[PDB]
RNA sequence: UUUUUU
């Protein structure tokens, strides 16, 4: 029923619910820190000489 | 016993309505002593009730004002002019201004003369300049801010009127006219991001209700922008202040109807029209 | 819609002026926001596909 | 004014979960909140005072007490505030037999209290609907236009999340709830 | 990273092998029938169609 | 050999 009620709607994906579940809280807790670290270490690679 | 007597006389002059007027009469009896020229001032305070006490106040003022009662007799005549029409005011203003030449003691007679004259006389120099001299005579405690507020009512360089509204509300806090007028005329002026700061600050020192004039304005300020959550919360606080003003209920109903809610807007509008059934807009909206 | 006017100070309805609506072409079965039209009618509380 | 203008102008110038202290904070419960939305026959204890103090500002408490009769003071002060503001409130209980006497007590204590269950459907127009969570989960997936009027959702026995065949219902509900609902 | 993603994929396949979900996941009529059903959605809708 | 809901 959950899969059906989310496939039915277009702007909602079933993976949204899995991301937001309590059993994923430890893994997905610090997501904003991971994304900011990614965007600010991509800058640091741009450093080394070719 | 000097310091206590002056404090008691001032409290009698400045006290509350008829029950406190009887308390003032009791205080005057408790301080029934020499220097009777204060009794007339108590009598003027007693005139603030005008029920079984003004006649006694009139007799007390007449009895006290015997030798010269210089300030007291002129002030009593001005009070009589206020009770009657402005005929007596023309004589009182000239005599008081010519005799007592001052700025701060003269400012009390200036405010009494302006209250008597404000009925019909234009008084572009007799009272308006009197209020200007009273503003130049701004006293330390609760004696000349209200004069500046009343001087900036509707005209005469409204931009300094906005400045002395801000000052008259900063100095005199209990009144909810100068502050409301100050924010209203300020928002009438171009600057907008300044009214919100004022409202936030006034709201912070709001203890429990009793700031409906603030809550309502800030709720409308959030209603003009698309921030319905804050507007609804603000207006709920304003209605908790006073749950009888139909303007608040109607504006809150519009807030609910702007965002999703349909049956809560309906309930609020029905309540708004239920009292004040003269308003057509509310019933139509229902 | 013929919306009302408000006196800028001590608001009173000066007159009713027509303005353009903005949230039409939104429906209960193709949009998920609290601006969509209310619904078909008095309707089953739950168990409603579409 | 020219000389008066000068003579007047010269005179004019993140954590996301706050563990509120059990015993310490509240000293003035009556200084603020002088017109309570609900009146008891007794004195509210310390934690009930703290929960009411945060329910006034439209916050989202998580009370965790021992006895069920200490919590229902919070659960009915929230319904008194809901009835004061004209909004609506949903009280959700897992057991079908527990949500019948709650219906009786909330209808006897104040005004209109509808009940919705597998078979009962008393007054689906009141402002205190009492439901089992599988009905709120079913009317969150569609719109149902009741969600447009909510203020509070009082999850009653939230330690049924640990159940093995029904713990997923509480998290489908706690995920799908819109933001304007405390 | 999601622990349950392969099980979601397997469920979608089981749905698509019966006639409830088109390719690339759009609900069919049988899917909308089993959507608004209380319990035993798969078995009940299969009994009805048979 | 206890308990339960769309």
């Amino acid at each position: 029923t959950m899969i059906l009620n989310l496939l039915r709607v277009d702007a909602l994906r079933v993976e949204d619910m899995m991301k937001r579940s309590f059993s994923e809280f430890p893994s997905r807790k610090d997501s904003k820190a991971h994304e900011q670290a990614l965007a600010e270490l991509t800058k640091r690679l741009g450093a080394l000489e070719e | 016993l000097h310091l206590k007597a002056e404090a008691l006389i001032k409290l009698s002059d400045y006290d509350s309505s008829e029950e406190a007027i009887r308390t003032l009469d009791q205080i005057s009896d408790a301080d029934n002593i020499p220097g009777l020229l204060v009794l007339k001032s108590l009598a003027y305070r007693n005139k603030g009730s005008f029920d079984e006490a003004a006649k006694i106040m009139e007799d007390l003022l007449s009895s006290y004002p015997d030798l010269a009662e210089v300030h007291a007799l002129e002030a009593l005549i001005h009070f009589t002019k206020k009770d009657y029409l402005q005929a007596e005011k023309c004589f009182q203003r000239a005599l008081e201004k010519d005799t007592e030449v001052a700025e701060y003691h003269y400012q009390l007679g200036l405010t009494y003369w302006f209250m008597g004259e404000e009925t019909r006389k234009d008084k572009t120099k007799a009272l308006t300049h009197f209020l200007k001299a009273a503003r130049l005579d701004t006293y330390m405690g609760k004696v000349f801010c209200y004069l500046g507020h009343y001087y900036r009512d509707v005209v005469g360089d409204k931009n300094r009127a906005r400045g002395c509204y801000r000052k008259a509300f900063e100095l005199d806090d209990t009144d909810a006219e100068s502050g409301a007028a100050a924010v209203d005329l300020s928002v009438e002026l171009e600057d907008m991001e300044m009214a919100l700061a004022i409202l936030t600050t006034v709201t912070q020192k709001a203890s429990a209700g009793t700031a409906k004039w603030a809550w309502l304005r800030r709720g409308l300020y959030y209603l003009k922008a698309g921030q319905h959550s804050q507007a609804v919360a603000d207006l709920q606080a304003a209605l908790r202040a006073d749950p009888k003003d139909f303007n608040c209920w109607e504006s809150l109903g519009e807030a609910y109807l702007s965002r999703g809610g349909y049956t809560t807007a309906l309930k609020s509008f029905t309540k708004a029209s239920e009292l004040n059934p003269e308003s057509i807009y509310s019933v139509f909206k229902v | 819609d013929l919306q009302a006017q408000r006196h800028p100070t001590t608001g009173q309805i000066l007159g009713y002026k027509e303005v353009l609506l903005e949230n039409t072409n939104l429906s209960a079965t193709t949009s998920l926001s609290l601006r969509r039209p209310p619904g078909p009618a008095s309707q089953s509380l739950w168990g409603n596909p579409t | 004014l020219a000389r008066a203008s000068s003579l007047e102008d010269l005179v004019l110038k993140e954590q996301w979960a706050i563990p509120v202290d059990a015993t310490s904070p509240v000293g003035d419960f009556y200084r603020l909140i002088p017109q309570p939305a609900f009146q008891w026959a007794f004195e509210p204890d310390v934690f009930q005072k703290q929960a009411i103090l945060h329910l006034e500002r439209h916050d989202s408490v998580f009370v965790a007490a021992h006895t069920s009769a200490g919590k229902t003071v919070v659960a009915e002060y929230a319904i008194a505030l809901a009835q004061k503001h004209m909004t609506r409130t949903i009280y959700t209980s897992p057991i079908k037999a527990l949500s019948n006497q709650k219906f009786r007590d909330f209808r006897n204590t104040f005004g209109d209290v509808g009940l919705l269950t597998g078979d009962v459907q008393l007054h689906p127009e009141a402002s205190c609907l009492i439901m089992t969570t599988e009905i709120l989960r079913s009317m969150l997936y569609s719109g149902s236009d009741v969600i447009r009027d909510l203020e509070w959702v009082i999850f009653d026995e939230v330690h049924y999340i640990n159940d093995v065949e029904r713990g997923v219902v509480w998290e489908e509900v706690l995920i799908m709830l819109p933001d304007h609902v405390s | 990273s999601l622990l349950l993603l392969p099980e979601y994929h397997q469920r979608v396949e089981v749905l698509r092998t019966l006639g409830y979900v088109d390719e690339a996941g759009t609900v069919k009529l049988a899917g909308r029938v089993a959507c608004a059903m209380s319990s035993h959605e798969l078995l009940l809708t299969e009994l009805m169609f048979d």
